[PDB]
């Protein structure tokens, strides 16, 4: 079915999603909050998976001041990654939100430093996280192709881990962000 | 082997954009209040602490204002507040020590009724909601009461099997920061009557620093001492959800004890990366300011051409070109809209007239409501409405037609000087005037001020687009663009009072701007092509047969705008020469030499 | 003869627009609705009565409101008043005869104190400002007191050399309507003690009708009979500033004389040209209404092309072409501007999307303020803001791409039917979608509804303009580029492509010029009209500033107009389309 | 200087027209009034010339209601002749008089711009006729303008066929070919 097509039903998503969160409890399904723009076809509590503050040690392609003074009494980065389902290309869809070493939000052109060259200039863009109501800027990676892709890597010598394959794909995209 | 216990900062702040977003939304700038106080709630997750961090993330989002909301299993809820200031000055001169001390006293008052509630945090903030600059500082009240009390400690290897029980007990009792052993070595809730006897205290630690507990530790010891002032020696388990839990023999000591009214030693303002006790200031424009978002979206759209298709395309040299548009009619309007699509940022319109009832249908910068108002300034304004970052400006100014008696020397003498000025001031001059008699002077000045000039003229069903300055090519006047033997419709070119087919001006405009961009690209090694294609001297288009011609034309010795004898006469005689040419144009041919060939 | 003296109306009203403008100003200033009454002044020029008129022009302007706004030489000031009503019922139900009679009483009261002050005029009016419509009626109260009195007259050629003296006496004495002779036959002002003895009365006449004096004559006669009750015979000179002056031998007669409070017969309501005693109603919208004035300047612009240059051009068939623009992106915005510049008045947008941050620089109908709002509706609104007479309309409506599984059968089935109806309702259809997958369904429905279809598509530096017509290929009959071609020529109609800003401009213009030329009558035996060639396909590239024109036959096995594909449709309706959208290899089988 | 060009100065326009108003007393100079938008290169009382209600009997090509049911009942119980106002202005952008015309129908109410065009000769209408407010009044009124563009040119040609007093007399001879159905009161 999916290995043939390379795509998943919303019912299969919940399957790989629950599996991924089980084997790497560091990933989580959303909570129900009032700021989430839900989707009828997914359960309220299995809308999108999320991991928080994964360290990025280096950048991708190598892996007021007065006031601040008067009030006195390069570096590491942290990434939140979200995984959502794409309706159009029946496959998973990648969004990332970045923090500098101070815990402040990164600019959309700083996050780009942490996308691999070929993906950066060809298959990536800035985007309101689609599942939050009044919303938050991020870097997304188009599902264009993707499976294609997922259909290639799959064929390696069981649907529950559709997402563990998909994740290793992703690390190719954001190789500076630590992985396991 | 005995050390004085030291502590690590309890938390690492992470501010999500939704957090600042939710401040705005609350309309706090619009409120005439000097400062404002709201409760916050974050849910700590002690199982997922980044290797590169030394303590739990304290992650503030919009959801941090909702006070309740859904919480994940074994996530520890932390109650705090944000005091926001409307006046930067009183954010700056706020006594940080005294302020954090007041927050500590609250934790104290709470702590002595329940020891699991002696922990808190505070955010102080000033928001510049227009510059989208946010200043903030996390405070985590950690207190030694009394101040005189410190803790001696030494490793306790012997309490290792406990760590599993404690880790697993804290996960369940997510609202608890402390637990103890009862007389059976079972884990139970803190109770002063029990611990007074069993003397074993476990704390849910928020740091990951090897052998250095969170500074929250002090708050709990302070309560413990108050319940059990006779306590000297006890066991202290620092519990973490990784492999780094540790035990200690702990002893209360005292430095410079006060009489048998306990003061307290407070600390916990968060440091920046540089290691300094100083506020954070943050620019979120790039993430929240819709001007700055759109502006960057335009430049991303353009950069996708360079990256996906033309890698050695120079987008920058385009964006920085100062374009002067002489004419804010059908042509000026369409050219300016092509220029902004290409990311030009400085555009300056020049036009003497006024929006007419017939204009808006043809002239794509004006609406019906605009009729009767001045054209130039309105065009500029129309560009800003489309894209506000635009340095668009209009200048109402007559361009003296050639072969016309002057109506008013001084006002026109002033219009001259002002015309030359704007020309020197810019990089690329588009001539989008209505008749040829209006091209003359601005051709000349633009020659003289060594400027690249793109002419665009229109007939009923045809157009001419052609560049001047910067092999020697010659200008719009070197050669009769159209011959007097040619057809009635070709002859309408650059005639005033010529009704033109609507599509002609759109084609003329697009090709004039594409010609510009191309011209701004580096030429190739011995070719006359750039990364954008050819750069013809002249393009002619005809609608009745949907065709386009490219041609080049040689500079002309007796040309009335270009000739040497004409740059000469201007250079010296300035305005007086120009005046006489405008009124008696046989004079002009007299000088160029054109008279001596006829 | 002798005859009974009859009369010409005194004045002919002329109303300048400035009169209605100044009326409106004064009427917008009050909120109260009460009818009102203001003094008016006109300066009569009895030396310039146009030959086809029978009486002096009475010319109302904004200046008539402004008291005595100076005055020339030899002109005669005429005092009047305007009663404006603010409820059309009051204007309609006012007893007109009663009203004019009451005006005549005032004139009489004035007259018996000074015979020269018994002449005025009145305008009644209702102004409908929103519709720029003004109702009015001129009344000149001309009175016979008593009504029983009439005048027997016969010609008096003899008193002929007198006229020059009166003419000239009147030019100087501009506030006088009357003069008399004293004992030495010299002109003096009207005195009752003198004219009782002298028996000669000259009137400054406002009519040019041969031998027929202006009705104001009744007024002067009434005053005369009251100042001199016993006067039976007198000479009456009717003085005019042309050569048509005449003298009368005059006798007061009487018909039903009542006996000692005299009654009064008043005439003087002005007629229209149909000879009817009725009010005037004028529509001044074309002269005053900014919107209607613009409609006119624009229609004039388009006509000049036809008068100055292409006399055989048909501007109206364009005007009445209802245009559906499938797409409100870069193309839709520009095509639509070209269209309005040509006088197209009904344009209907179709777009399922939202204005984005990067859109306003490229899509010429949107401002920065528009970001986040639905495109189609907003686009129509932008057209109206440019030219409010535009029957601009926007429909937010997705168009099913082909090769895609559906997402909502019921919602899209509603989209489908709504699409097809939009087409049948319209005359020319522009396909200005983002990619070719969104191109298939509109094509088919247009081929089935028999509509003229202008397609436009964009590559990085190339565009394609073509027309499937009412046999010529449709977009889908043949591949639109070889698979061999340049990597930048294969960007044509790709949904992922950035384009050079100018491409959409050029494409739009050519698409609209191709439409207008196509609407025109084709010449005998050639594919040309009065606006030039009518190519099937046009193809252009910016990198070398070049244009191709070319042609393509209908393809037997084309997925969009092959006859076996049209068969399957009208037979198996939407059920067929559904399978086609989902199983493109199935669509292949139908066409062959 | 002026039969050379076929063009006149402000100083001379005043002469050619003081003469006109003396010869054809039907033309008058404006009056000093508060609704004019004055020009300083001429006197207040020599801004522009006016003739009123000149008749046109033929046209240039041959020489919801409710309101109606309202007019009928308010009623108590050859056409169109038209009447034209002609104004003569001085152009600065050219050194020539420019004429404007404002029309009325036989009921003496104003003509639509569409209607006024019928009285412009077909050549002069399709190339040199425009709609325009009278530019010497403030609160302004629509008129047909005509419309230089050219003119003397055309005036010097008529002078290629003797003082400057009679310049406007010759201009009027021209104008007559523009509006050939308006009577020749000039
Ligand atoms: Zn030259
Ligand atoms: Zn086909």
């Amino acid at each position: 079915t999916f290995l043939t097509t390379g795509q998943i039903t919303p019912e299969e998503f919940v399957q790989a999603g629950d599996y991924l969160a089980h084997m790497f409890p560091t990933w989580k399904w959303n909570e129900e909050s009032s700021d989430i723009s839900y989707r009828d076809f997914l359960p309220k509590n299995k809308q999108f998976l999320i991991i928080r503050k994964v360290p990025a040690d280096k950048r991708a392609e190598q892996a007021i001041d007065e006031l601040i003074q008067d009030m006195e009494i390069a570096q590491e980065r942290y990434y939140d990654l979200y995984i959502a389902y794409s309706t159009s290309y029946r496959v998973p869809k990648m969004y990332i939100v970045g923090f500098n070493s101070n815990g402040s939000p990164l600019s959309p052109e700083q996050m780009f430093e942490d996308i691999s060259a070929d993906y950066r200039t060809k298959t990536a863009t800035i985007e309101k996280l689609p599942f939050y109501k009044n919303s938050v800027l991020s870097v997304s990676i188009h599902p264009c192709k993707h499976a294609n892709v997922m259909k290639i890597l799959l064929d390696k010598v069981r649907v529950d881990q559709y997402l563990i394959v998909f994740l290793k794909f992703i690390t190719s995209v954001t190789p500076s962000i630590q992985h396991d | 082997s005995e050390r004085v216990l030291s502590y690590a900062p309890a938390f690492k702040s992470f501010l999500d954009t939704s957090f600042f977003q939710e401040l705005s939304r609350l309309k706090l700038d619009v409120l005439k209040l000097d400062s404002t106080c709201q409760p916050l709630t974050v849910n700590l997750d002690l199982h997922n602490i980044p290797k590169s961090a030394d303590q739990v993330p304290l992650f503030l989002t919009n959801r941090s204002f909702e006070k309740h909301n859904n919480k994940r299993t074994n996530e520890v809820p932390l109650q705090g507040s944000i005091f926001n200031f409307n006046v930067l000055d009183e954010f700056k001169n706020l006594d940080k020590q005294l302020f954090l001390h007041q927050r500590a006293l609250e934790c104290w008052e709470d702590g002595i009724k329940d020891i699991n509630k002696c922990v808190s945090f505070v955010i102080i903030s000033f928001a510049d909601l227009k510059k989208y600059r946010f200043y903030y500082w996390l405070g985590v009240p950690c207190f030694q009461r009394p101040s005189s009390t410190v803790l001696h400690v030494r490793p306790e290897p012997s309490l290792k099997g406990l760590f599993s029980k404690c880790q697993k007990w804290f996960d369940v009792n997510y609202s608890k920061w402390v637990c103890i052993l009862d007389a059976d070595d079972e884990i139970v809730n803190y109770d002063k009557c029990i611990i007074r006897k069993t003397k074993v205290l476990a704390i849910r630690d928020t740091s990951t620093m090897e052998n250095v507990p969170s500074a929250l530790t002090k708050n709990f010891l302070s309560v413990l001492q108050y319940d059990v002032p006779d306590l000297i020696d006890f066991k202290l388990l620092i519990i973490r959800q990784n492999e780094g839990s540790f035990a200690l023999n702990a002893t209360f000591a005292s430095i410079d004890p006060q009489s048998s009214n306990p003061d307290m030693k407070v600390s916990g303002w968060e440091r920046n990366v540089q290691g300094k006790l100083a506020p954070r200031v943050v620019d979120l424009s790039s993430l929240l300011d819709p001007l700055k978002i759109a502006d960057q979206s335009v430049d991303l759209n353009l950069k996708l051409m360079k990256w996906r298709i033309l890698p050695d395309l120079n987008l920058d040299i385009i964006k920085n070109t100062k374009v002067l548009l002489l004419g804010a009619g059908t042509l000026g309007c369409y050219v300016s809209r092509a220029l902004i699509a290409w990311g030009v940022r400085k555009i300056t319109f020049v036009d003497n007239g006024t929006v007419s009832y017939s204009n808006p249908v043809r002239q794509a910068l004006y609406n019906f409501e605009d009729c009767g108002k001045p054209k130039a300034e309105l065009a500029a304004a129309s560009l800003k409405r489309i894209f506000p970052l635009m340095d668009a400006t209009g200048v109402k100014l007559s361009i003296p037609m050639i072969g016309h008696k002057l109506v008013n020397e001084e006002a026109q003498h002033k219009d001259f000087d002002r015309l030359r000025a704007l020309i020197k001031e810019h990089d690329i001059i588009f001539l989008l005037v209505d008749s040829r008699e209006s091209r003359w002077l601005p051709s000349l000045l633009s020659n003289i001020e060594n400027k690249t000039v793109i002419n665009a003229a229109l007939g009923f069903d045809s157009y001419l687009v052609m560049r001047h300055g910067n092999k020697q090519l010659g200008c719009y006047f070197c050669h009769d663009v159209v011959a007097p033997t040619d057809s009635l419709t070709d002859r309408t070119l650059d005639q005033m009072c010529t009704v033109t087919r609507p599509g002609v001006a759109m084609m003329a405009s697009s090709l004039a701007v594409e010609l510009m961009t191309s011209l701004l690209q580096t030429k190739y090694s011995g070719s006359e092509t750039t990364v954008l294609g050819d750069i013809p001297h002249q393009i002619r288009g005809f609608l009745h047969n949907f065709s386009i011609l490219k041609l080049e034309t040689p500079a002309y010795e007796h040309c009335p705008a270009c000739s040497p004898k004409v740059i000469e006469a201007f250079t010296d005689l300035g305005w007086e020469f120009v005046k006489k040419a405008l009124e008696h144009p046989l004079y002009l041919e007299e000088i160029s030499g054109l008279s001596v060939i006829k």
